[PDB]
RNA sequence: AUAUGGAUUCUUCACGGUAACGUAACUGAAUGUGGAGACGUCGGCGCGAGCCCUGGGAGGAGUUAUCUUUUCUUCUUAACAGCUUAUCACCCCGGAAUUGGUUUAUCCGGAGAUGGGGUCUUAUGGCUGGAAGAGGCCAGCACCUUUGCUGGCUCCGGUGCGCUUGUGACGGCCCGUGAAAAUCCACAGGAAGGAAUAGUUUUCAUGCCAGGUCGUACUGAUAACCGCAGCAGGUCUCCAAGGUGAACAGCCUCUAGUUGAUAGAAUAAUGUAGAUAAGGGAAGUCGGCAAAAUAGAUCCGUAACUUCGGGAUAAGGAUUGGCUCUAAGGGUCGGGUACGAUCAACUUAGAACUGGUACGGACAAGGGGAAUCUGACUGUCUAAUUAAAACAUAGCAUUGCGAUGGUCAGAAAGUGAUGUUGACGCAAU
RNA sequence: UUCAAAUGAGAACUUUGAAGACUGAAGUGGGGAAAGGUUCCACGUCAACAGCAGUUGGACGUGGGUUAGUCGAUCCUAAGA
RNA sequence: AUGGUGAACUAUGCCUGAAUAGGGUGAAGCCAGAGGAAACUCUGGUGGAGGCUCGUAGCGGUUCUGACGUGCAAAUCGAUC
């Protein structure tokens, strides 16, 4: 009745082209993700990590993949990376950042 | 928002032109024409919808196994059973009284 | 709480037609809509249905009767006259 | 219209064949005198009166 | 237009004189709540009705498909 | 057209149920009879469908100086078939005053209520078949091409004086009581035909062949029709989103569709159409013609007269925004034979604070009053100069007539209207 | 109503992209009855016609297009004939 | 004068169809209650009556003696009704 959901994003394809910094990026998530209504309250309820080439999110609080696309769109817009990279579902809940 | 058209050349709102909006596998709304409704057959004695008998527009009763058009009793698919009850009772009793009417005035003639 | 001093069911007709006329109607309207005792089964369930026709709620008997009331004063004397005359023929 | 009798479909169809201009080869025959088609008809100029 | 469940009645259908062809269908679905499972409908086509027998058990299906008359025209998937 | 399977029969034309009735079937001539075809309008109330609104999740898109777990959008399921599903109606048990049951709407019962237990109609709905293979949304590879090729996802819910339509059980109305026939079924009847060495059975299932003829385009209107025309006129109907609001009003929007109507430059007089105007307030004029004023809703307040129904929104008043709070009004469950737990609604009254005293802030929306004349009223007419006091009307009264008749039609008639008629009628004033 | 492109001898008026608006679901949306009869669609295309224009059209030339056991007719009866 | 043709407009009857936003009023019937010695009288509800009323669509056509009056139009257009 509690449930713990995970969210994978392959940030490789734009990371390798230099114009992407999974460092300050996962940092964007890590403190602008809303947790019963405000930033930071990720109170061991949600986690963000990086696999160097992959971002991981695991939640226990209300957090949907539509949210996860909303935030990165915002990060990707905050640093001018629109035009260059899209957020995309590859398989269900498996996302990635497509370059070209 | 999704509107709809008649499916026949008749454009007027009559009893033989009733519509019914419907969602197809296509995801579109569509008119469907609806046959007039069936009404229940009735007791030719008391007048009620006579129970146990199926109901469909008249010619459709010729496309139906005989059991749908009857119940298993005297005067089955035709009178309401409480009607049958009645006309059995009255039959018996009047047929009986006929005996009481005859032999009684058979005495009248003999005692006159 | 009483709604009308006098016009009763006739109160639909507002101000129209003239008082006198409303009265004549009201008398007869009260007669026609009223609920009547059944000679046959004995419940007060005879209600009218178009002039002349009087039919029992339950038991479904229908008597022919007055236009606005079940039994015409006339007809009922007639019922009795025929009584009288009939009687003579056996006795 | 929109749901017509075969009688009327005909006249309609007959009237469609009569609605061509002169066959110009006629223009060339000896003594030929017909300049143009003087019996032409338009749907929005003369009504067929059935 | 007709559904079937007797896996004996089914077999006899497929040997009817008018039953020319049949088709076998495979849906991935899910069980109770926890997980999925492979469903299989056995549609036979009569001159006036398509009888279809759903077999919810993967095992029963593999044995059934061999019971099929070799003179029958089966459309797989 | 018919053939196999099943059903039926040695108790020949089935069984089961106390019964309403059940069913895969379970013979039926003449003849009779019953039903369905098959029927007004309004009102509320109940339910269905489609639409509207809305939570979570999975997708794609939009905005991101800033803010928004955001804005927008996809998430669908036909006829037909199986099972199941109903208000109504009815059956069995039983026997009712301390009368009970009961609708929003006061009806029901010793001609058997309340109670318990069953039976039917299948409108309608549910799950399965059809049927995911279709459709809808995406991503991931290919190449001048036909155009592919490969993957996914297509899930779970909420709400109701909502809107539209369908439908049921009821109620009101009538000197109005609101088609017909083709056609289909049933039952009463029982002429007849039919089994044991094998009959009867095509209203049960399955199976075979066949279905002609004519119309099918498009416009349906500020250009496809009628008005001499691509005419500001006329011309019968179905479908119907969000906001505000009482609303199918007005005003703004989504979807779809338009962006058609000669154009350019100026802005004299006089216009047509839209507006404002100090002080006065009808002095203008035949005449307040035109114009102005009023207006919603809540509360208060309301005269003569009256056929007692009205007159009445009479008249006359006050109030109204934003925002912030308080109170009242409901559903669902388990309680031995007082309360606890959650879910989902705009209404209505109140109290703070707030502003250049404004708030039905656009849109929308009655001027009132006292008399005289005249017609009672609603209703009708001179299409194209008269809408009225003129016609009609109920009401009142008079006349004719009992059918071999009144009144009226025709050249005639073995002719016709009233007449499917009968003085509570038809005809004539 | 506007800017551009394209087309063409020629573009205020055609096509396309952009912009601004409109009708506002009692529609300038989606369909039909009566009536019209090919106007429907495509290609070609401007002499006349569309009260300015024209490369555009309901115009002109030349072709193509209307598929039914189940939608209508056909059958039934209505006032009437 | 004679013999013919019209009810596609319109008048009236019949037959068979279709159509009408939202409001105001609150008539019979019904329920509960109050007073009164009695006869009887009052209050609150519920209910949804009417050739009733406000007003769109509809139908009509009052005024401007408005527009137009070689018209959009051989009867239209606007506002008002
Ligand atoms: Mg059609
Ligand atoms: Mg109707
Ligand atoms: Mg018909
Ligand atoms: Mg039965
Ligand atoms: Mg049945
Ligand atoms: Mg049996
Ligand atoms: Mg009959
Ligand atoms: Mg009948
Ligand atoms: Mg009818
Ligand atoms: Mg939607
Ligand atoms: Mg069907
Ligand atoms: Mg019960
Ligand atoms: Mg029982
Ligand atoms: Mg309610
Ligand atoms: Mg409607
Ligand atoms: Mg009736
Ligand atoms: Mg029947
Ligand atoms: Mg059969
Ligand atoms: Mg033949
Ligand atoms: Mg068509
Ligand atoms: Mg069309
Ligand atoms: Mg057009
Ligand atoms: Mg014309
Ligand atoms: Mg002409
Ligand atoms: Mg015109
Ligand atoms: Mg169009
Ligand atoms: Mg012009
Ligand atoms: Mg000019
Ligand atoms: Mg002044
Ligand atoms: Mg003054
Ligand atoms: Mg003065
Ligand atoms: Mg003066
Ligand atoms: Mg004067
Ligand atoms: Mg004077
Ligand atoms: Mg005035
Ligand atoms: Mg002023
Ligand atoms: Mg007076
Ligand atoms: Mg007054
Ligand atoms: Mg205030
Ligand atoms: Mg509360
Ligand atoms: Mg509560
Ligand atoms: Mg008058
Ligand atoms: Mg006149
Ligand atoms: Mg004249
Ligand atoms: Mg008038
Ligand atoms: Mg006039
Ligand atoms: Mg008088
Ligand atoms: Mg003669
Ligand atoms: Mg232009
Ligand atoms: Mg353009
Ligand atoms: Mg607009
Ligand atoms: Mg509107
Ligand atoms: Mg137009
Ligand atoms: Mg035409
Ligand atoms: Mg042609
Ligand atoms: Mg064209
Ligand atoms: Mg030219
Ligand atoms: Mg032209
Ligand atoms: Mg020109
Ligand atoms: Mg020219
Ligand atoms: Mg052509
Ligand atoms: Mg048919
Ligand atoms: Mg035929
Ligand atoms: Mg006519
Ligand atoms: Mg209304
Ligand atoms: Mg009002
Ligand atoms: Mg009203
Ligand atoms: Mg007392
Ligand atoms: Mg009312
Ligand atoms: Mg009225
Ligand atoms: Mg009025
Ligand atoms: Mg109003
Ligand atoms: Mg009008
Ligand atoms: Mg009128
Ligand atoms: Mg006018
Ligand atoms: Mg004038
Ligand atoms: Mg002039
Ligand atoms: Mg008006
Ligand atoms: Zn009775």
């Amino acid at each position: 009745q509690k449930i713990a959901k995970t969210f994978t994003v392959d940030v490789s394809s734009p990371t390798e082209n230099g114009v992407f910094d999974p460092a300050s990026y996962a940092k964007y998530l890590i403190d602008h993700i809303k947790v019963e209504g405000a930033v930071g309250n990720l109170g061991n309820a949600v986690t963000v990590t990086e696999d160097g080439t992959v971002v991981t999110v695991v939640s226990t609080a209300k957090f949907s993949g539509k949210y996860l696309k909303y935030l990165t769109k915002k990060y990707l817009k905050k640093n001018q990376l629109r035009d260059w990279i899209r957020f995309v579902s590859t398989k269900t809940n498996e996302y990635r950042l497509a370059f070209y | 928002a999704q509107r709809v058209t008649f499916r026949r050349r008749n454009p007027y709102n009559t009893r033989s032109n009733k519509i019914k909006v419907v969602k197809t596998p296509g995801g579109i709304l569509r008119a469907q024409h609806v046959k007039k409704l069936a009404t229940r057959p009735k007791c030719g004695d008391c007048g009620s919808a006579l129970q146990g008998i199926s109901t469909l527009r008249p010619r459709q009763y010729a496309t139906v196994s005989k059991t749908h058009k009857t119940v298993s009793r005297a005067y089955g698919g035709s009178r309401c059973a409480n009607c049958v009850k009645e006309r059995i009772i009255r039959a018996f009793l009047i047929e009986e009284q006929k005996i009481v009417k005859k032999v009684v005035k058979e005495q009248t003639e003999a005692a006159k | 709480a009483k709604r009308t001093k006098k016009v009763g069911i006739t109160g639909k007709y507002g101000v129209r037609y003239g008082s006198s006329l409303r009265r004549q109607v009201k008398k007869l309207e009260i007669q026609q809509h009223a609920r009547y005792d059944c000679s046959f089964c004995g419940k007060k369930t005879v209600k009218r249905g178009a002039a002349g026709i009087w039919t029992c709620s339950c038991c479904k008997k229908t008597v022919a009767g007055g236009a606005y009331t079940v039994s015409t004063a006339a007809a009922a004397t007639v019922r009795s006259t025929i009584r009288r005359l009939r009687e003579m023929v056996e006795a | 219209a929109a749901q017509k009798s075969f009688r009327i479909k005909q006249k309609m169809a007959k009237a469609k064949k009569q609605n061509r201009p002169l066959p110009q080869w006629i223009r060339l025959r000896t003594n030929n005198t017909i300049r143009y088609n003087a019996k032409r008809r338009n749907w929005r100029r003369t009504k067929m009166n059935i | 237009a007709r559904e079937i469940t007797d896996i004996k009645q089914f077999l006899e259908l497929t040997r009817r004189a008018d039953v020319k062809t049949a088709t076998v269908k495979i849906n991935k679905k899910l069980n109770k709540a926890g997980k999925p499972f492979r469903q299989t409908k056995f549609k036979v086509r009569g001159s006036s009705s398509l009888y279809t027998l759903v077999i919810n058990d993967a095992g029963k299906a593999k044995k059934l498909i061999q019971s099929l008359p070799p003179t029958l025209k089966v459309n797989r998937l």
